[PDB]
């Protein structure tokens, strides 16, 4: 009597483009509220949008917009301008007989666009004992695949996007590090 | 604390014909607070399947409740029904009148 | 902090063993919800309260869950007893509790893992590790990596400490970690992360570059018989300064 | 014709005597159709109408829950409310809701209602414009602010504009035999001596539909209401009515008095002498 | 039908 359905549980935008994400409901009654809840990684979740069903306007909140259709029980969300803080699990949800039910929840994840390739691949050495060594692959862009490690020793991250927000710069990285192993074919299968 | 009296009128479903078969209704309302007992006797006898309605309300908050059961109406068999409630310094019996 | 407080951030107990998870609601609200994420089942609501008293328990678990809200400051969430099947991330979250409309505001959760024995428990091995001078050279950026290695459960909170603030621009650590013997059920994980910081910034010697691993492992409640140190709830910290040169 | 849909909830406090008793009654019209009472076994919403019994095992699932945090939102409105007036833990208190909604011949919606009362006094109600309040005491202001700031009027619109009219209407049809019908009533008149001199006469109506009838008596084609006796309206058992009004009479003059009843199921309002 | 929405007093 009171479900909600997110249909695509992966969903992917490119930096600064928009996305929709998706939302079917069923309700027994009149009386319901609807929201949006987005999960960083954090774990926190987090008020995105709400949705009175008696109010006839969608609701906005500055880049983030529903298509509240009442007639077809859909509440999709729009993002525009989408942001790498925008990357979460988001979960459609509803008030009826129980006051807060949840639909499975949809993972966004927001592509950086990487303003300047710069593909590289450095060695670090260890602060306190310097025996150990780690290999940073770092600045490609986002189609760049990760291979994993084929070595069974060897240890290969996936990537990684990081925001020097005070540079408005941002690069992804991968990291590989065994008990070796040179790193300039550490990442030569990605 | 407001209290209210209970109003009650005892009377059959259908007019009763003697050796017909009937039901005996007791009908309490205007009353508060919900508190009531109420008993259908035959003879001063405490009919023992007696059923009633659920609990309701009017426009000015009192309650009211129908008991009632299957009886046989005779010339001579005298019913009755007993209210208790707050209201009351005792139970109150009014006599079943087949002509009212 | 003047949100929904839950104590505490994560708990690693033993099966057979007793949870008792606590939450505190935003101050004035007064109704308090449980629920527990799942990767199988989702959001989940597991019982809530308005005024300390328990309007709806359907989801609980039939046995073994027991719910109290004592006053309005508080309610703990008890699990007797603990069963591996009962690891989630248990939220709390309150309202102002004047409709079951009324917006929930949700805490951060207790993530309960419940093993069916702690011999498997292992602290983290950190180690920061210092940018490449090539990388300063071709980019004018620093790279620092920080590797928490060896560690099980996967209970870690890895955090950058720049001259003794926490540090969040920059920063990028593994979503998942990855299995060292990626062919074993019980494998100990490890987890990286990155701190890019400008190379002017990463060339002052007396900037500090501290690594901190926070691990929540074992009481000292629970009993130890292994050949090894106690794996107890405990921070593993690796640092480097700043180099000119 | 116009009907209505109502609910009527009551809760009472026992004090040390388990938790409070709680009852919810469902109706159309005259005609009740649900039920639900805490002290009884099935811990269900029940039906009382024939009609209702083709809801399928999903509807009675979700009334259940929806009656049953009825109930608990009462336990706890009634400690507040004790809270509200300085009352102590040993005294039984008294919470009752009405709520529903009318509709007009053309079976749209028409009026709607929301109210509270505790200790059989008003507390709190929804205005006729469903978008304000009406406040009995000081207490209940507080309860005012709590609803005004959290939009509750504009959340019972909702229902009582939607789920409560398209509900109601689907009732109806189900239940055309029993809800659309009139029964117009069964007359008579009744002759008891009381003196050698005096009599009563005694004009009955019976198992008339809906319940709302007019018995009035006249003398010499007079209105009169001096020395008469009206009860008031009463359940048969069977979902009719009766009713009856008297008047002492005069012995010989009887053929002067006329009682008259006009009920909604007559052609033409029905006069009735002693004969 | 009952209403959803639970309010206190």
């Amino acid at each position: 009597a009171q479900t909600v359905t997110q249909s695509q549980p992966e969903m992917s935008v490119q930096e600064a483009e928009t996305v929709t994400l998706s939302c079917t409901y069923d309700t027994s009654e009149s009386d319901y509220y609807l929201f949006w809840y987005k999960q960083p990684p954090s774990r926190q979740m987090i008020l995105v949008i709400r949705q009175e069903a008696y109010k006839q306007q969608n609701a906005t909140e500055n880049r983030f917009s529903v298509n509240f259709q009442k007639a077809a029980k859909s509440f999709s969300l729009k993002i525009s301008d989408s942001q790498l803080g925008d990357a979460a699990m988001y979960f459609c949800a509803s008030s009826g007989n129980t006051p807060l039910v949840f639909g499975k929840g949809t993972r966004l994840s927001v592509i950086p666009n990487i303003q300047n390739p710069d593909p590289a691949v450095y060695q670090l050495r260890d602060s306190k004992s310097s025996d150990k060594s780690v290999c940073l692959f770092t600045d490609f862009d986002s189609q760049t695949n990760v291979s994993q490690s084929k070595d069974s020793d060897v240890y290969i991250t996936d990537k990684c996007v990081l925001d020097m927000r005070s540079m408005d710069f941002k690069s992804n990285s991968a990291v590989a590090w065994s008990n070796k192993f040179a790193c300039a074919n550490a990442f030569n299968n990605s | 604390m407001i209290q209210r009296t209970p109003k009650i009128q005892v009377y059959s479903r259908h007019p009763a014909e003697n050796g017909k078969s009937n039901f005996l209704n007791c009908y309490v309302s205007g009353f508060h607070p919900s508190d009531i007992e109420v008993d259908l006797l035959k003879n001063g006898e405490r009919i023992e399947k007696v059923e009633h309605s659920d609990l309701s309300f009017s426009k000015d908050w009192s309650f009211y409740l129908l008991y009632y059961t299957e009886f046989t109406p005779t010339e001579k068999d005298e019913y009755a029904c007993r209210v208790n409630h707050v209201t009351l310094s005792q139970p109150k019996i009014v006599k079943w009148d087949r002509d009212m | 902090d003047a949100g929904v407080i839950q104590s505490p951030r994560h708990e690693v107990t033993e099966m057979g063993q007793e949870v008792t998870l606590r939450c505190k609601p935003i101050s004035g609200h007064n109704s308090l919800f449980w629920y527990r994420q799942t990767m199988m089942r989702g959001l989940e609501l597991l019982i809530y309260f308005n005024n300390n008293v328990p309007i709806d328990d359907s989801g609980m678990p039939e046995d073994r869950f027991s719910a109290k809200m004592p006053n309005a400051s508080f309610s703990t969430l008890k699990i007797q007893p603990s069963e591996p099947r009962d690891s989630a991330v248990y939220f709390c979250a309150s309202t102002w509790g004047r409709a079951s409309t009324d917006t929930q505001y949700f805490g951060p959760g207790t993530r309960l893992t419940v093993l069916e024995d702690l011999k498997n428990v292992f602290p983290p091995e950190v180690a920061v590790f210092e940018p490449s001078e090539a990388e300063i050279s071709h980019t004018q950026k620093a790279t620092l990596v920080c590797l928490a290695t060896g560690f099980y459960p996967d209970h870690v909170e890895l955090s950058w400490w720049v001259n003794g603030k926490e540090v969040h621009s920059g920063v990028c650590t593994d979503p998942q970690p990855l299995k060292e013997q990626p062919a074993l059920n019980d494998s100990r994980y490890a987890l990286s992360s990155r701190l890019r910081v400008s190379a002017t910034f990463w060339q002052n010697p007396r900037n500090h570059f501290r690594c901190q691993v926070q691990f929540y492992g074992l009481s000292e409640n629970d009993e130890w018989t292994q050949d090894r140190a106690k794996p107890v709830t405990q921070i593993v910290s690796a640092e480097a300064w700043g180099r000119a040169d | 014709g116009s009907h209505s849909m109502r609910y009527f909830f009551t809760s009472v406090s026992r004090p040390g005597r388990g938790e409070p008793r709680f009852i919810a009654v469902g109706y159309v019209d005259d005609t009740q159709f649900v039920r639900f009472d805490s002290d009884a076994a099935s811990q269900r919403m029940e039906p009382r109408a024939p009609w209702i019994e083709q809801e399928g095992p999903e509807y009675w699932d979700g009334e259940t829950r929806k009656v049953k945090a009825h109930s608990q939102t009462h336990r706890v409105d009634l400690g507040t409310l004790r809270g509200y007036y300085n009352q102590s833990e040993a005294g039984s208190h008294t919470v009752q809701r009405m709520y529903g909604c009318d509709v007009g011949s053309d079976w749209r919606f028409l009026r709607g209602y929301h109210q509270y009362a505790y200790d059989g006094k008003d507390y709190i109600a929804l205005k006729e414009d469903l978008r304000s309040w009406t406040a009995a005491d000081m207490a209940a202001q507080t309860t005012k602010h709590k609803w005004e700031a959290a939009h509750v009027a504009e959340q019972l619109r909702a229902y009582l504009e939607g789920t409560c009219v398209e509900w109601l209407r689907r009732y109806l049809e189900n239940g055309k035999e029993t809800l659309q019908r009139t029964d117009a009533p069964k007359t008579h008149m009744t002759h008891h001596a009381v003196s050698d001199h005096e009599a009563t006469l005694r004009c009955w109506a019976l198992s008339f539909y809906p319940a709302e009838i007019t018995l009035t008596w006249q003398r010499d084609g007079e209105d009169q209401t001096q020395d008469t006796e009206l009860v008031e309206t009463r359940p048969a058992g069977d979902g009719t009515f009766q009713k009856w009004a008297a008047v002492v009479v005069p012995s010989g003059q009887e053929q002067r008095y006329t009682c008259h009843v006009q009920h909604e199921g007559l052609p033409k309002p029905l006069t009735l002498r002693w004969e | 039908r009952l209403q959803s929405l639970q309010i206190y007093v």
